[PDB]
DNA sequence: TATAATCGATCTTTGCCGGGAG
DNA sequence: CTCCCGGCAAATTGTCCG
């Protein structure tokens, strides 16, 4: 049990910082849409970087 | 002939009856202008 | 808080860079 | 050494999105 609980836990660390780089991306319930980690918020066009930073 | 001058067009010009629409991008729509206004949440950069 | 119950359930583009196997 | 194979990263802009 403990070791599931520390995978786990890993698992949602790794949702935080850039969900769907390993593994299922994590999704609100009775949605497909991934939710938006922190790596997507920077990257992309969509990304902070060319959509409030080097344009606005 | 030209109804500023009165003299003619220096050439015979091509007349007749053509069906012509008006489509549905008219300027009222589309004229925008802002000085300031709302601001995003996160960002603080104007609206779209 | 008390019959007993013991292993889950969906699926269909191109260019670059690192790795294992032959 | 020399080479496929897989895994990962990219794929125009304003408007709009009722």
């Amino acid at each position: 049990i403990i070791r599931n609980e520390k995978r786990m836990l890993q698992e949602a660390v790794d949702a935080l910082l850039d969900n769907g780089r390993r593994g299922a991306p994590v999704t609100n319930p009775g949605s497909d849409r991934p939710l938006r980690s922190l790596t997507d918020i920077l990257s992309g066009k969509q990304g902070r970087f060319r959509q409030n930073l080097l344009g606005k | 002939y030209d109804g500023r001058t009165g003299e003619p067009i220096e050439g015979p010009i091509v007349v007749g009856q053509m069906f012509i629409m008006k489509l549905y991008h008219m300027v009222e729509d589309k004229m925008h202008a802002r000085s300031t206004g709302p601001y995003s949440l996160i960002t603080q950069q104007p609206l779209g």
